[PDB]
């Protein structure tokens, strides 16, 4: 157990999957989905309410 | 006093200015002031490199 690499591969897989999903979720926050900009503060400072 | 022709449209770089957009925009002489991606009243609350 000490020497072999990836002996705990299953727990590592669980953690990696969860962290990867979160990383994707935060990354998607950067995409603008076609809007003018991906920052709400930018849109609100730039554009009128309507 | 004299703008360039349409085909040969001149350009000028503006830098280090303080832009009093609100006092310009509210003037009555402009027949149209359409803006895109930005709103005219907000323009003072902004700053463009």
């Amino acid at each position: 157990l000490s020497s072999t690499a990836s002996a705990l591969g299953k727990l590592q897989d669980v953690v990696n999957q969860n962290a990867q999903a979160l990383n994707t979720l935060v990354k998607q926050l950067s995409s603008n989905f076609g809007a003018i900009s991906s920052v709400l503060n930018d849109i609100l400072a730039r554009l009128d309410p309507p | 006093t004299r703008f360039a022709s349409v085909y040969a449209w001149n350009r000028k770089r503006i830098s280090n200015c303080v832009a009093d957009y609100s006092v310009l925009y509210n003037s009555a002489s402009f027949s149209t002031f359409k803006c895109y991606g930005v709103s005219p009243t907000k323009l003072n609350d902004l700053c463009f490199t």
